[PDB]
Parts: structure tokens; sequence; C-alpha cells
């Protein structure tokens, strides 16, 4: 079975290079033609670049021409993307996909394998663990119905970080939402959940924060 | 280039019902299109290329219709694994993709329940204060969120993130951060994140006074 | 004038 696995990307600084590579197995990569397909956070598919099976021919997307370069060493099955002059817009997942071999006689470039892609993330900002604050319940609550509370974990970079509630005892009614990134360049997210109004008094609550890259293990008592 | 309009670009469907969805191409294109499954996080999967043909393995409730510059993706019959996004690409000149069309799960209209938390005095404390405006689980995913400060409606200086539809009761669920300087914060006295959606009768405002 | 969509494949 066919095999795609990209790997080359992490976080790199604005105007620097960075070569990704795609290890293919499970066919002969040799005699088929490849191509790069990159998603931004959030966003569509784009299209990037193509090589020959032979790497006699190459097309470039628009808005990687001239930065961007194709290339292939098929006596060790791996297809690469050299990027130059990074910029912030080319914060993507980057895929590496097989052209399929189509009926005979076809237009070429429908894609029937695709890698599980490498992150490259475009930033200028240093590793830094989140802030963690309380998102702390109403004092006019509701008597005997439902109240909210949280934590906002704020400042961070890069993602992801990871919100537990009790130490994972409490689940139903979280809700962690996904990260913005900020115009600073640092992501910031908060996770919430909704509980008894009554059990404010009695059961103790506290999210458990965690950030790898930083090193953060934070846990925030949240009471009213 | 070729463009690829894809419509709907959201379809709300339940399982078991027929869906189709629409592409396509500011030129003609031939039969040169395919279709792509893509789930969250995930690598996309081919379903369907030269317009009509299912890719080995996919199963038969998929199939496509077209040629020349409009094209149909349809699920005979939609199964759970099928709520994701499906993209069009064509290729008979350069390599152009859809802009995707998410088939989410339907469900009756739901009103969000409306929360305000002021900034923390450990946040204040550093120079920044942060007030989050909390929607819980509503349906479906539009709402309107407007900061008023002082009545003083806000622009420019609020984000929101949104997360995908709960696992259990198909709800959406909605965060607004507003940010201001501690200065600016300390020139005005009254909060307010006002909510509108199709669910509430009418506007309902959650607010504060810092004291 | 090369036609981008050829075929890149071993023939």
């Amino acid at each position: 079975q066919v095999q795609l696995v990209e790997s080359g990307g992490g976080v790199v600084q604005p105007g620097t290079s960075l070569r990704l590579s795609c290890a293919a197995s499970g066919f002969t990569f040799s005699s088929y033609g490849m191509h790069w397909v990159r998603q931004a956070p959030g966003k569509g598919l784009e299209w990037v670049a193509i090589i020959w099976y032979d790497g006699s021919k190459k097309y470039y997307a628009d808005s990687v021409k001239g930065r961007f370069t194709i290339s292939r060493d098929n006596s060790r099955n791996t297809l690469y993307l050299q990027m130059n002059s990074l910029r912030a817009e080319d914060t993507a997942v980057y895929y590496c996909a097989k052209v399929g071999e189509g009926q005979v006689g076809d237009s070429s470039g429908y894609y029937d394998h695709w890698g599980q892609g490498t992150l490259v993330t475009v930033s200028s900002a240093s590793t830094k663990g989140p802030s963690v604050f309380p998102l702390a319940p109403s004092s006019k609550s509701t008597s005997g119905g439902t109240a909210a509370l949280g934590c906002l974990v704020k400042d961070y970079f890069p993602e992801p970080v990871t919100v537990s509630w009790n130490s994972g005892a409490l689940t139903s009614g979280v809700h962690t939402f996904p990260a913005v990134l900020q115009s600073s360049g640092l992501y910031s997210l908060s996770s919430v959940v909704t509980v008894p109004s009554s059990s404010l008094g009695t059961q103790t609550y506290i999210c458990n924060v965690n950030h790898k890259p930083s090193n953060t293990k934070v846990d925030k008592r949240v009471e009213p | 280039d070729i463009q690829m309009t894809q419509s709907p670009s959201t379809l709300s469907a339940s399982v078991g019902d027929r869906v189709t969805i629409t592409c396509r191409a500011s030129q003609s294109i031939s039969s040169w299109l395919a279709w792509y499954q893509q789930k969250p996080g995930k690598a996309p999967k081919l379903l369907i290329y030269k317009a009509s043909n299912l890719e080995s393995g996919v199963p038969l409730r998929f199939s496509g219709s077209g040629s020349g510059t409009e094209f149909t993706l349809t699920i005979s019959s939609l199964q759970p694994d099928d709520f994701a996004t499906y993209y069009c690409q064509q290729y008979n000149n350069y390599w152009t993709f859809g802009q995707g069309t998410k088939v989410e799960i339907k469900r009756t209209v739901a009103a969000p329940s409306v929360f305000i938390f002021p900034p923390s005095d450990e946040q204040l404390k550093s120079g920044t204060a942060s007030v989050v405006c909390l929607l819980n689980n509503f349906y479906p995913r539009e709402a309107k969120v407007q900061w008023k400060v002082d009545n003083a409606l806000q622009s420019g200086n609020s984000q929101e993130s949104v997360t995908e539809q709960d696992s259990k009761d198909s709800t959406y669920s909605l965060s607004s951060t507003l940010t201001l300087s501690k200065a600016d914060y300390e020139k005005h006295k009254v909060y307010a994140c006002e909510v509108t959606h199709q669910g509430l009768s009418s506007p309902v405002t959650k607010s504060f006074n810092r004291g | 004038n090369a036609n981008p969509n050829a075929n890149p494949n071993a023939n």
C-alpha cells in the first residue's frame, strides 16, 4: 500500500529558508510525477508545485514562484520542497501528493494518495508559556440553575496547549476553544465548563494547563 | 486561473439524507474534475476522478456527474462517517481547488446561554484587561456578538473562536475576547456583550460594572 | 509550448 511521509516542518523565522522532505514507499516512486499542496490554518487546499517523474519539468503556483524549488532523488525515493524567503503567509500544513494513474490519455493531476502533512510555522515569536487566569463564575448567578466558569490561557507560543478540568475527572460540559493568533504573534484560548449553580459552594474547580514547548504545567483554582 | 466555486459552502443534513454538492468552473474543464473528503486534522482522501469515476475502495454511496463547467457530488444516503468537508479540484489547466463544502449535522434551533466574565485581578496587575463573552450550546452556527463600552459599539479590538459541533448534542459554542489596555479599561465603567441569534426572541445583553 | 497537465509519469 502507498505510504508518503513528510518531514522537515517546524517553527522558522520569516526571511529564512527551509527544505521539506517526503519519503515515498509502496509504489514505484521513480515512475510517477508528484505534487506539493498546502493548507493554511483554517483555510482551503492550495496547489504549490509539480515535478515530472524524471525531474525534466516543474511548475509552480504564482504565489511561490521564484521562492520555492521542487526536486527529487529517485535513488532514495524522496521528494523535496526547497522554500526560500519565507513569509508569514507561507505558514501551512504542506502535503505531498502522488499523481493518480488516470485512464489512458487523460489530462493529469488528481491525487490518489496524500501524506499526513508537515506543519511549517513562519514566525518571529519565541517559545513562551501561558499565563492562566480565572474566568470566575457570576455572583448574580442563577438560583439552582447553571453557572459558567473557565480559564483564560493567554500569550503562549507555539501551539498546542492542553486543558483538562479537575485532573481529567470533569468532562461533561467542558468546551476548550480553538486558539486565536493575536497581533502580538502569541496565541490565546479559553476553556469553559458549565456546572450546577448550587455546587459552587461544594465542589472545587481547577483547570490543568500544559504547554510542552515551554515546560509549563499550571493548575488554577477558579472560585467566585 | 480557472476559478472553482462550490455551492453551498455549508450544508446541514441528517443521516439517511440524499446529499448533493455542486461545483462550477469559470472555464470549461472537460471531464477533468476530482472530489476529495477531508476531516479535521487529517489529510484529504480521493473520492472521484474524471468527474464520475469512483476511486477503488470508496463506498458506492458516493457518485459524481457532469462535464464542461457544472459538476455534482452526490451521497445517496448519508452515513455518520460522511460529516466532513468536501473539495472539488480541476486538473485541466494547472490545478485548482474549490473553496470546500462542509456537511454538518442538522438539529433543531437552540438559543445560546450567554455569560460575561470580567478580567481578573491577577491579569489587571499586569497592564492588560481581557473581557470574555461566552455563547454556550447554540444552533445554527450564525450568531452576532457586539461589544459596547459605555454603550459605545466596539470594533477592531475583539477576537472570537468557535468549537466544532458537539458530539453529544450537535450544538456550537463561541468565545469572544475584548482586549483593552489597563489604562483604557479604567476610563470606562460599563462593559456589555450583546448577542443576536435566531433562537432568541430579542437580543440578550450581559454586562458588568467593574465594582 | 508545454502543456503543464501533460502526462508526468513514466511510459
